[PDB]
């Protein structure tokens, strides 16, 4: 085709649940921030692992709600 | 008086923190991952230092 | 379980496979109402990490706001993960700690983790911490307790039992600040968000200690 | 008891009952276990109420003998009841918590929820149980209120009952086997956090959750990462070139002559 | 023959009752619960004979005191139908005639007070506490009706002591 | 050339006996071992709540 800034420059790795989010503003980087701020410039393991996120909300006030043998909550189940 | 030898004793700017030490620095997500992953090869370097000794 | 593939130097850069490609509709959104008109939140990294905002949901539903604790816009889902070693009381109006010196004597872990955490509170960021800190003996003897009373006049209880240490009973307590903060936010009121003080200063003499302790 | 499909052992309601009959009076025996037998339980409770609602009777007075009334004991036979389809009696046992003043529970709420959505009960009066709750604050709700109730009737839905058609309480079929298929089976990350482990192994971990209960109330990303296991010694040892010790079986040489072998032992559940 | 029966079961309730009284009047732990025991026991007995002056005990023990009827539904059930039916309203109007002219809930504090004496501190403190991972493994396995079904949650980080 | 004892068999009620008796058996020393651990951890003085224990199960039997 031709020349453009889309082949100029090339966006962020990063993987979506890390992304806070998809807006055209926020797809810079974090440290972009910074380096304005300070008006200047500047790897997984081999076994990641992480354990599911919660809602801030509902996973630091769990209502200790149970059924037959399972914990019910109003987003999650779980055995006990 | 006694007062006033103590009077030195509180701090006339700032208010009397009894302490504030290395530990009390908090640390994000990158710091606590970054020191986890420094644990872990500190682990395995015992490790391996043990099995050649 | 059907995504798995193939080994590691195995892996599949490229798959070719006869048969009629299936389009399996996309996941729909659940707990939202239909021709529901949501807001909308523009982040941009203008706004700085540590605000709330940035936190929040792009996409809000009237019906995902929580009208009867006077919350206006829905609630953030995600929470910074930061490990909170300090504590800071700014959010909170009052906080009561009850001890027992008898049961100090008897000599359980739960007093040195209830007088770490107060001396902790007391060395606060907030200016003037003892001005919000509050240290009340067990007038019976009971087992000892902490109250953080916020702005919005909500209160909340840190559990404690064994094992729990000053750096836990912090970390609890500045999380469920943040959630507090958060939904004050979202009922409406202006909240005074932190900045660089004295407090910060006397965190980066020693943060420059440490750092040169490490080159030595 | 037998391990089901997923490789979980489970006692039979009838042999749960029988060592709360047979352990009612021990020194180590507490309302945990009374509620826990309660739960045993209930699948019968819900496949013949007649002939096993006197049997959560008799459990219900055993613990008010012993321990008295409690909030676990209450929202355990208010449980059995919404499953045995008792409406008016989910209702007497939260009024006598009110009335004892044992604070109702969002437990308590939920097992109303419960016995409604199981008896039929418009979902107004649902909604009240819901909104009752949330006043009194032992539930909590982060969205509205409407959304709040559809979310927890839906999570009921999917739930379901014993006799219903739909539902994950309503699928009987268990993979019963007297032992689980792969021993080595992990519910972690490594093999290290395997789901199986020896007696005194487990002793420790209970001596750790009753001793460190503190740690349980935190959690944080350096917590997290440092669970890892990248650096964990990923190895082998001579037992797993060899094989599991010969520890001898335990042997029930006393054991009485079985009788009824011909006869199968139909599914309790 | 049954008004036999109905009368002595009433007794011996009563002598339960008067038990109860005395070991709360004394203050001995030991002995309420031994004389709670043995009013349940009275009141199962009733139940199963079930199964006029068994209405009255009940009455004393629901009015003068406050006795949960969880544990006994069909007594409940009966107890209802009687205050429904017409005699006990009569009953009831004679007696409210007799004040005019003139003119405790024991039960409940018991059980209370066995609860209290009871929960140990530790189970108190732990009681009505919820993680950032769910209930507390100590609430959830403290059943622990055996080692071979209690479930391994301990991550390695934390397994040693 | 035995008869073999089936494991999905029906239990009789001496069968149902002896095996809940051992299964108790098993729950008891596990019971005795986790409280002598925690007691010589001394979390608390926890003498109150044995000898409650104590006192229910002697007047029981």
């Amino acid at each position: 085709l031709s020349v453009r800034t889309e082949d100029f420059f090339s966006k962020e790795a990063i993987s979506h649940a890390r992304r806070v989010s998809w807006a055209p503003h926020t797809t810079e980087k974090k440290q972009g921030a910074f380096a304005k701020l300070a008006r200047s410039n500047f790897s997984f393991a081999q076994e990641p692992y992480f354990e599911e996120e919660i809602e801030a909300h509902r996973k630091h006030h769990r209502p200790d709600v149970y059924i037959y043998k399972y914990n019910v909550s109003p987003t999650h189940f779980s055995l006990r | 008086s006694l007062e006033l030898q103590g009077m030195k004793a509180s701090v006339d700017i700032g208010p009397n923190r009894f302490d504030l030490n290395e530990k009390d620095l908090s640390l994000d997500e990158e710091e606590q991952v970054e020191k986890a992953r420094l644990d872990n090869e500190l682990m395995r370097w015992r490790r391996l230092q043990r099995a050649q000794g | 379980p059907t995504d798995y593939g193939r080994g590691g130097r195995e892996f599949e850069y490229l798959t070719v496979k006869r048969g009629k490609m299936l389009q399996k509709p996309l996941p729909r959104v659940q707990y939202v109402a239909e021709g529901s008109k949501p807001v909308w939140l523009f982040k941009s990294w203008h706004t700085p990490l540590s605000s709330p905002s940035m936190w929040e949901r792009e996409v809000q539903y009237a019906e995902h706001t929580p009208e009867h604790i006077g919350a206006k816009r829905p609630l953030a889902v995600v929470a910074p993960r930061t490990m909170h070693r300090y504590l800071f009381l700014m959010h909170m109006e009052k906080v009561t700690i009850t001890v027992s010196p008898l049961l100090f004597g008897y000599g359980h872990t739960i007093q040195k983790a209830v007088l770490d955490f107060y001396r902790r509170a007391i060395s606060a960021r907030s200016p003037f911490p003892k001005d919000k800190v509050f240290l009340f003996y067990a007038i019976d003897h009971i087992t000892p307790r902490i109250e953080v009373t916020w702005l919005d006049g909500t209160s909340y209880v840190p559990p404690v039992l064994e094992g729990a240490s000053s750096q836990d009973l912090i970390q609890m307590v500045m999380e469920e600040a943040w959630l507090a903060a958060d939904r004050m936010a979202a009922e409406g009121r202006v909240l005074n968000p932190l900045a660089i003080d004295d407090y910060k200063w006397d965190q980066l003499v020693v943060f420059k200690k440490v750092r040169d302790k490490e080159a030595s | 008891g037998f391990y089901n499909a997923g490789d979980n052992f489970e006692l039979t309601p009838q042999a749960a009952y029988r060592i709360y009959k047979q352990n009612c009076d021990e020194t180590f025996w507490t309302r945990l276990h009374n509620e826990k037998t309660i739960i045993h339980l209930l699948p019968l409770v819900e496949q013949d109420p007649g002939t096993n609602m006197v049997l959560v009777d008799d459990i219900f007075r055993h613990h008010l003998k012993r321990f008295g009334a409690d909030h676990y004991i209450y929202n355990a036979v208010m449980q059995a009841a919404a499953f045995a389809k008792d409406f008016p009696r989910c209702e007497q046992l939260l009024a006598e918590m009110r009335g004892l003043g044992l604070e109702p529970n969002a437990q308590s709420y939920v097992n109303m929820m419960l016995g409604a959505r199981l008896t039929g009960k418009p979902r107004d009066q649902a909604e009240a149980f819901f909104r009752e709750g949330i006043k009194t604050g032992a539930i909590s709700a982060v969205m509205r209120l409407d959304t709040e109730f559809q979310m927890w009737m839906n999570q009921l839905e999917r739930l379901g009952s014993f006799k219903a058609k739909v539902g994950y309480l309503s699928v009987n079929e268990e993979g019963a086997s007297p032992m689980p298929r792969d021993m080595w089976a992990l519910w972690g990350w490594h093999r290290t956090e395997a789901k199986f482990i020896s007696r005194k192994q487990m002793i420790s971990e209970q001596v750790q959750n009753r001793v460190r209960s503190g740690k349980e109330l935190v959690g944080t990303v350096y917590q997290k990462a440092r669970r890892q296991p990248w650096a964990k010694y990923n190895g082998m040892f001579p037992y797993d070139y060899n094989g599991p010790a010969r520890r001898p079986a335990a042997s029930f040489v006393d054991a009485p002559t079985p009788t009824h072998n011909a006869e199968v032992c139909g599914t309790a559940y | 023959q049954s008004y036999l029966n109905a009368v002595v079961v009433s007794n011996q309730v009563l002598r339960a009752a008067d038990d109860v009284l005395i070991a709360l009047s004394i203050g001995e732990m030991e002995a309420v619960r031994q004389t709670h025991g043995n009013l349940i026991d009275c009141v199962a007995a009733l139940d199963a004979s079930l199964q006029w002056p068994l209405f009255t005990t009940i009455q004393f023990l629901v009015e003068e005191g406050g006795l949960p009827l969880g544990p006994f539904p069909r007594m409940s059930r009966a107890y209802y139908r009687l205050k429904e039916s017409t005699p006990v309203v009569a009953h009831s109007q004679l007696v409210w005639r007799t004040f005019e002219l003139s003119r405790r809930g024991f039960l409940r504090d018991i059980q209370r007070q066995i609860a209290e004496y009871t929960t140990d501190p530790p189970e108190r403190i732990m009681a009505g506490v919820t993680g950032e991972k769910g209930p507390l493994r100590a609430r959830v396995s403290g059943a622990r009706l055996g080692l071979q079904r209690t479930p391994a949650r301990i991550p390695w980080t934390m397994q040693g002591l | 050339r035995t008869e073999a004892p089936q494991w999905r068999r029906k239990l009789s009620e001496k069968e149902w006996d002896y095996y809940v008796g051992q299964y108790s058996a098993q729950m008891k020393q596990e019971e005795d071992e986790i409280q002598r651990r925690v007691a010589d951890r001394t979390c608390v003085q926890e003498q109150s709540t044995r000898e409650v224990q104590e006192r229910w199960k002697r007047h029981v039997v």
